[PDB]
């Protein structure tokens, strides 16, 4: 009875071409595009140091075939960018990998600044075996006991990234959330699949947000949500003295190799040994050593300068965009401030402050990288000279 | 509100300070003093007709 | 087959170009025209398939020299990419043809600019922030179109030539990390005013702080040392190494910051003899300042 049903089915199958016609597959292209959610979320943080202790899962069921065949290179691989972005807007804060395997919380890395250290020990962990049983109050109270040596004026958030399994709770984790909240950290939990409600409500007592990733996509565009300071502001964790400020230096005068270069043997910078061409230096100390903003081993406190290490996390602050104003006349200069030329396609962008037009590849510069507006230099110190 | 409060606070109390680090300043005031006084009026004709 | 980009900033000041004459100069506000005719004219003879761009820096705005703002550069842009409605000039490249009409837009934009400098309004100086604002949103805008099969290889090239004004150095560095995102290089061509801010655009992302000597002396300084092949930069060697260094110090006071703190929990950088706020409107515990006053 399989011919019966299978020679009419060929028929209405063969006829593919009728549905063409049609444009259903044209008009939902349209409207699902013009859907453009508002939901601008004030993250921003006056706090500029930052502590972090992202927490990696290492089980059997990262290596699911969801977004590609081999889970475990997609966060590996992922992890690098985020790392090395932490480092671009934050250079003076410091991040840090702990892995989870064989039911144990084993330390890998420790608590140090610096980009090349974190992103070569990632693509260590492709070789590591994935055994399975994850056990989160291992990698969590661990975490706890390393951050409270820290003075008590950084956000100190930590961050636990695993392959969403089904309630990761090892033994009441509830009982913990009591304990976590007196020393005043904050725990931010990312979701890959299913839901996750018994680390929703430790993300909301402690202080964090709870996503799911989607896609691909969607996982790069949450990391860039935590390179910005937790949004906070608390009255126990606001004392901090004596900043370390180093200046830039060469060690040489004309030419690097007629002299001893920098970090070499008899140097004091012993802690990254080599052959570099300069860094920094504690002006308390006078200790030269690598240029990476690290904790010096001599004063214990890492180095915040002000050209490229504390400017870095100011060129974040303003993250601001610009508005839309629809007309059906067709006017309005139509000259862009920047590039002049424009596009001449329904895209007008005014300012709020000198009210400049803009082009589509002007306005995603500016929420990107330029972070203000060219119109704010002609314009605003204009009356105070 | 606190940190949208701030940064016109940091912005607006640098104008009347500006550039007072070191010789950021006396390198400044010293091409204005040698071109002449500017409020005489007679000044502000010969500096557009040059 | 490959194409490539020369942003340059003029600092036309005239009320520095104004004063250089008097001093018995050969290198006044004429000449400076030529420093653009000689280089826009080297860049080419290596490439025909280049593009130019040269922004400038008056007291009042920076206005673009080539590609103009009027009706003729403004809305019609005259690059050698652009075949259609864009050939009696563009067609002779290689040679004066399409040069000599890439000055003339220079020579006729600085109409409009020369003529409004009444000078009425006291001083105002050069606003030099602003300049380079400018150049991050052109070579962003051209990167968009020419990212498929080519790369388009450019740099950024600075010419100062006065000091600041009243203008709040923190726009001036917005611009340089914004920058490194792209990979792009940024110079700095200094001729006689001095400035601690300009340097850190060379040392951030890689650039050169060049000292001008003499101004006659400019043709050697920019097509060798400022090229933008930027092939063999690395193994130069033609400018004098750098030996002063000038950085950041506090933001609202009169110190040289080197171990001091901030008002709060904010971002300005002060001294560490403050126990309470000073210009904002927060708190502090004292836990501290009993510590800090006593050593
Ligand atoms: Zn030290
Ligand atoms: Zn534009
Ligand atoms: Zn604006
Ligand atoms: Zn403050």
């Amino acid at each position: 009875r399989w011919e019966g049903g299978y020679e009419r089915t060929w028929e209405i199958l063969k006829e593919d071409e009728s549905g063409s016609l049609k444009a259903t597959i044209e008009d939902i292209l349209f409207k699902a595009k013009r859907k453009r959610v508002f939901e601008h979320h004030g993250q921003v943080r006056l706090g500029m140091m930052r502590h972090l202790y992202v927490v990696v899962d290492g089980s059997r069921t990262m290596e699911d075939q969801d977004l590609k065949p081999n889970r475990l290179t997609c966060t590996l691989k992922l992890l690098e960018y985020f790392v090395e972005e932490y480092f671009d807007q934050n250079p003076i804060s410091q991040i840090g990998i702990i892995v989870t395997k064989s039911k144990r919380a084993e330390k890998l890395t420790e608590l140090s600044g610096n980009p090349r250290k974190h992103i070569t020990s990632l693509k260590k962990a492709v070789d590591m075996t994935c055994h399975g049983e994850p056990s989160l109050y291992n990698s969590l109270s661990i975490a706890m006991q390393t951050l409270k040596h820290m003075p008590g004026h950084t956000s100190r958030e930590v961050l636990i990234i695993f392959s969403s399994l089904t309630t990761c709770d090892p033994s009441n984790i509830y009982d913990l959330i009591k304990t976590l909240k007196a020393a005043k950290i904050r725990v931010s939990v990312i979701g890959l699949s299913a839901e996750v409600r018994v680390c929703t409500v430790l993300a909301r007592e402690t202080g964090g947000t709870y996503h799911v990733i989607l896609d691909e996509s969607h996982y790069k565009e949450l990391l860039t949500h935590h390179v910005s300071p937790p949004p906070a502001s608390s009255s126990s964790e606001c004392s901090l003295i004596r900043m370390g400020f180093p200046q830039h230096t060469i060690a040489s005068l004309s030419d690097q190799d007629a002299k001893p270069s920098f970090s070499m043997a008899h140097l004091d910078g012993n802690t990254e040994p080599g052959l570099t061409l300069g860094g920094y230096f504690c002006p308390q100390c006078r200790a030269k050593y690598c240029e990476l903003p690290v904790e010096c081993k001599i004063c214990g406190l890492t180095l915040v300068s002000a050209p490229h290490l504390a400017r870095s996390y100011h060129h974040l602050f303003p993250l601001d965009a610009f508005q839309e104003i629809p007309l059906e006349e067709y006017n309005g200069e139509r000259f862009c401030y920047g590039c002049q030329g424009e596009l001449k396609d329904q895209h007008v962008y005014v300012c709020a402050v000198c009210q400049n037009v803009f082009c589509v590849d002007c306005d995603v510069f500016v929420h990107d990288s330029l972070h203000c507006c060219p119109g704010c230099i002609h314009k605003i110190p204009a009356p105070s000279g | 509100k606190r940190a949208k409060l701030q940064e016109s606070i940091e912005y607006e109390d640098l104008g009347k300070n500006n550039s007072v680090k070191t010789i950021a300043l006396n390198l400044k005031k010293s091409d204005r003093y040698y071109h002449g006084p500017t409020p005489i009026q007679s000044l502000q004709y010969a500096t557009s007709q040059d | 087959d490959e194409l490539n980009l020369l942003v340059i900033v003029v600092d036309a000041n005239p009320i520095w170009w104004g004063k250089q004459a008097l001093k018995e100069s050969q290198f006044t506000l004429s000449k400076c025209i030529d420093a653009v005719m000689v280089l826009g004219n080297s860049h080419l003879f290596m490439n025909r398939s280049n593009k130019l761009a040269v922004i400038a820096s008056h007291i009042q705005e920076s206005r673009f020299l080539y590609p103009g703002k009027n009706g003729r550069l403004g809305d019609f842009f005259g690059d050698p990419g652009n075949p259609p409605e864009f050939n009696p000039s563009g067609s002779k490249d290689g040679k004066y043809e399409l040069l000599t009409s890439a000055n003339e837009v220079i020579v006729e934009e600085i109409k409009d600019l020369m003529t409004k400098s009444d000078i009425k309004g006291q001083h105002t100086e050069t606003l030099l922030a602003g300049s380079l604002a400018k150049a991050l949103c052109y070579i962003h805008r051209m990167n968009k179109e020419v990212k498929d099969n080519q790369e388009m290889k450019s740099r950024i090239l600075v010419i100062k030539a006065a000091e600041d004004s009243a203008l709040q150095y923190m726009n001036f560095m917005n611009v340089i990390f914004a920058a490194q995102k792209q990979n792009i290089l940024i110079d700095a061509c200094v001729l006689d005013s001095d400035s601690g801010l300009l340097q850190q655009a060379c040392d951030i992302t890689g650039g050169l702080y060049l000292k001008v000597p003499q101004m006659p002396s400019l043709l050697q300084y920019l097509l060798w040392v400022f090229l933008p092949d930027q092939d063999q930069r690395s193994q130069l060697i033609l400018p004098p190494p750098v030996h002063v260094d000038y950085r950041a110090a506090c933001f609202c006071h009169r110190n040289l910051i080197e171990i001091g703190y901030v008002c709060s929990v904010c971002l300005s950088i002060f001294c560490n003899f403050s126990p309470i706020c000073t210009t904002c409107e927060t708190a502090f515990k004292i836990s501290l300042p009993p510590v800090l006053k006593a050593k």
